[PDB]
């Protein structure tokens, strides 16, 4: 029953690019990103074009073709590469190279406020940069990005479980609300993780709040209240998520999207098998290639976005309701149209 | 009729402020709060009350210094505090208000829907002290205004943020 | 002179000589020319109006009068003394009358005697000697207004100042008319719109309270103010008046909030357009850059969410009825 409404309003993250990271030649894709719907446009501005497929399970069938955004467009480093990098280092809002805009993230408010919160479409190509939100840039990046009250020290102890059988990593927070954090800081010491652990960043507009999620690597949810917008955001960058389902209506929510996104395996059905599965993930450094594409390659295809069929198959649920009260039929569990 | 025999009655000003609030015409009960306490300076609860109409229609936070008013004609006014600190929460700068929860609670030590909304707010701010008897407390006195059957102190949206039966959280919906 | 200045009235121990002279900088350099001190963190001397300052506060003080000194902006000191004040005591005006000769060779030269947030029980005796608190009030002021050899400027707080206290309307207020008459123009009354959260929609309630007070009121601009709202800010450009309520005011008093410099622009979008409003959100957008403060992307905490609604409480009073209290006696009745 939850709509995807981020396919409208936000086009331009239906692309995705890196350029050459500073490993050598290896793809950590969320470090350093380019996204914006005239990305395409710039391929052809690239001094040195790099384009490998994005290889999920096919076995050469149904991706040899085209599939430019099922593979990856890595740019080679240049000059101009530094002279970007640095840019985020030091902070140029924007340029433009070649006729084609390129802008930090960070501050493409300054470029419209009202593009800025997702009225309108941030209309440029624009890069981003895990350090400029002071993330390790060879890490593994947990993520969470809803208000802080749906935490309880039971989850928090799920996660430390977690980061502790998982070292090499780092959780993400938010100052959302700000006090809080401190609050749990406490208490994350207090079972024993010192201050570097987690990473707690700001809030931001919109735009950001959810361009800033493809940076991570996975997404850790809440079960005593899952996120309803923000994990469907998350799904939107393309970035997957992993929840146990607990009983009521919210705890559900999270396991219907992942459901319509077709792959049980994020579904969790107690608390040590949810442990299982996010530290699979995050300790088999292949699977997160396997899931990350495919969510990427068919969350467009998935129902969830496209809201076509939605609207139709709520207005059908409209005739239902009306051809049955309107014979005088009395309101009933109304099941499988 | 009270009124027209004794055109200087408070109490009857005050009552009948109080009932057209619950008729939801507040003009009137505005006014009848504001006469109550020209007709009686020292009329704190009128104060707590014409705040609490005047931020329900919708908020001007001259009910927030109507209700510090009515806190320092006497502190010991718990409700007041409940009110300010109710506002605060609603302007979003939660620690002092739950200051100010804490202190209404420690002048009057069974509060139930203070304490409950403090215990909301704590739990914004992730406070996880006392935290499994703070949610037997809150389902303790959850239960016991659901079988007296009047008003829940929990709200219905934090309700199912808490381990509370279907069965509660329904009849609080039904309240 | 056109009061329009910054009040230390919230928050705030009195903090560093830095941001305070950043304050006064940006006061000189671009036309602010009021600034008051009377915050609520006033450490105990609010309501001890009556205690005297230790020279080490004291030259602090000097160092205030000094600021405002060497960047010119008149500084006005103002205590709130209808707290433990009474109107009988002459011993006691002769306090406040030393307090203020204290603070004025010390340089101030403008004060203002805040009696908002007061008891309200005032002694017997000073209720039958005087009418009501009006005007025991209004003939200290006076008498204060006298005292300092009539100052230029001293501005003055009323116990209602609001739409909520201006008993029951304005036009019916017998407090405020007994304000206005005993007054002289010398104090300039301070009074914060038809509505605490004063959208300065109606000209004809300045018009009013102005005729009313018999003098063009002083905008007491908290609209911006922790003293009741701190996240109540202008997101876009700066309002609250209209060109025509020139004539109608002598000043405009703002209480800033954290986002310092974003108050620092709203007021100075106020000074400029003062002597429409999209080029003070013209200038928004200009001195948000210029600013560089605390930007936040546009988008500090108060980002919108799916929030509750607060619950509040409230009962009903019982009356009684007094009995005969008579106690007479006589000897011889009959015949
Ligand atoms: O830094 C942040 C934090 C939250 N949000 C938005 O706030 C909402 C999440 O808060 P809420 O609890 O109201 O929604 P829910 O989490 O229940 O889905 C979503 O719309 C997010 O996009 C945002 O844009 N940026």
């Amino acid at each position: 029953f939850f709509i995807g409404d981020h396919a409208n309003m936000f086009p331009h993250l239906k692309k995705k690019a890196v350029i050459d990271f500073k490993s050598n030649g290896h793809i950590y894709d969320n470090r350093i990103v380019l996204n914006g719907i005239d990305l395409k446009a710039f391929l052809d501005s690239l001094p040195d074009v790099k384009i490998v497929k994005m290889k999920c399970p096919d076995g050469g069938d149904n991706a040899d073709s085209s599939n430019t955004a099922l593979n990856m467009p890595v740019i080679p480093m240049n000059t101009i590469a530094e002279a970007v990098i640095e840019m985020i280092n030091r902070g140029q809002i924007q340029i433009t190279i070649n006729g084609f805009s390129i802008s930090n993230g960070l501050a493409t408010t300054q470029i419209n406020n009202k593009a800025a919160t997702g009225e309108e479409v941030p209309r440029t190509i624009i890069v981003t940069t895990r350090s400029q939100y002071g993330l390790p840039e060879d890490a593994i990046v947990y993520c969470n990005f809803n208000q802080l009250y749906k935490i309880d020290p039971s989850t928090l102890q799920m996660w430390a479980n977690i980061l502790k059988r998982v070292p090499n990593s780092v959780l993400w927070l938010l100052r959302f609300p700000a006090v809080g954090e401190p609050n749990i800081q406490q208490y994350a010491q207090n079972m024993g993780l010192p201050q570097n652990r987690i990473i707690f960043s700001p809030v931001a507009p919109k735009e950001e709040h959810v361009r800033r999620g493809q940076l991570a690597d996975v997404c850790l949810d809440t079960p005593l209240c899952n996120g309803h917008t923000t994990g469907m955001d998350v799904l939107w960058a393309g970035t997957p998520m992993v929840t146990m389902p607990g009983e009521t209506l919210a705890s559900r929510v999270a396991a219907s999207q992942l459901t319509c996104l077709g792959c049980l395996e994020l579904i969790a059905k107690n608390r040590q098998e949810y442990e299982d599965i996010a530290v699979k993930l995050g300790t088999d450094l292949e699977y997160l290639k396997k899931v990350r594409g495919k969510v990427w390659k068919q969350r467009i295809s998935s129902p969830l976005f496209n809201t076509k069929q939605y609207t139709m198959e709520l207005e059908r649920l409209y005739l239902q309701m009306w051809e049955h009260y309107a014979a005088g039929n009395k309101p009933d569990h109304m099941i499988k149209p | 009729k009270a009124l027209e025999v004794f055109p200087e009655f408070a109490a009857a000003h005050s009552n009948l402020a109080s009932v057209l609030q619950q008729q939801g015409k507040l003009q009137e009960a505005l006014m009848h709060y504001k006469e109550a306490i020209r007709i009686s300076p020292t009329f704190a609860d009128a104060y707590s009350n014409m705040g609490n109409t005047l931020k329900e229609m919708q908020d001007v936070q001259g009910a927030l210094q109507c209700y510090t008013r009515a806190i320092q004609i006497n502190p010991a006014f718990a409700d007041a505090h409940s009110n300010l600190a109710s506002i605060h929460k609603d302007s979003g700068n939660i620690p002092e208000a739950i200051a100010s929860y804490r202190t209404a609670l420690k002048l009057k030590p069974d509060f139930p829907d203070a304490y409950c909304n403090l215990a909301h707010c704590l739990q914004i701010v992730c406070d996880w002290t006392d935290y499994d008897e703070r949610m037997k407390k809150l389902v303790s006195i959850v239960a016991d205004q659901l079988e007296k059957n009047r008003l829940p102190s929990v709200h219905p949206h934090h309700s199912m943020l808490y381990p509370l039966s279907h069965g509660f959280r329904k009849a609080i919906a039904e309240r | 002179r056109f009061l329009c200045g910054v009040v230390e009235g919230f928050y705030g121990r009195p903090w560093v000589m830095e941001q305070r002279k950043e304050l006064f900088r940006r006061l000189q350099k671009w036309e602010l020319n009021t600034y008051l001190y009377a915050p609520k963190d006033d450490y105990k001397h609010r309501m001890f109006w009556r205690e005297m300052y230790s020279v080490e506060e004291a030259e602090q003080l000097m160092t205030l009068i000094s600021a405002a000194r060497e960047y010119e902006i008149e500084f006005i000191y103002a205590i709130s003394p209808g707290l433990d004040i009474t109107f009988s005591n002459p011993k006691e005006v002769s306090t406040l009358k030393r307090k203020l000769d204290q603070v004025s060779q010390f340089g101030c030269r403008s004060f203002a005697l805040l009696f908002d947030d007061i008891d309200h029980n005032m002694c017997a005796a000073d209720k039958e000697v005087f009418s009501s608190f009006a005007h025991a009030q209004v003939s200290i002021t006076n008498e204060i207004y006298q005292y300092l050899g009539e100052p230029e400027t001293f501005l003055f707080c009323p116990t209602e100042y609001c739409g909520t206290f201006c008993y029951p309307n304005v036009s019916q207020s017998p407090y405020l008319r007994t304000v206005g008459e005993k007054l002289l123009p010398g104090i300039e009354v301070l009074w914060t719109g038809p509505k605490v959260v004063s959208k300065e929609i109606p000209v004809e309630s300045i018009e009013e309270v102005s005729k009313i007070i018999k003098r063009a009121p002083v905008i007491w601009d908290n609209i911006h103010a922790n003293d009741y709202d701190q996240k109540r800010l202008f997101l876009g450009p700066y309002k609250g008046r209209s060109t025509e309520l020139i004539p109608r005011l002598k000043g405009v008093l703002t209480n800033p909030n954290c986002e310092f410099e974003a108050n620092y622009v709203a007021i100075h979008t106020l000074a400029t357009w003062y002597k429409s409003p999209q080029m003070a959100l013209k200038l928004a957008l200009t001195e948000w850059l210029q600013e560089f403060g605390v930007p936040h992307q546009y988008s500090s905490r108060q980002v919108a969410h799916s929030g509750a609604k607060a619950s509040v409480v409230d009962g009903t009073p019982l009356v009684a009825a007094p009995s005969l209290n008579a106690t007479t006696v006589v000897t011889t009745v009959y015949q």
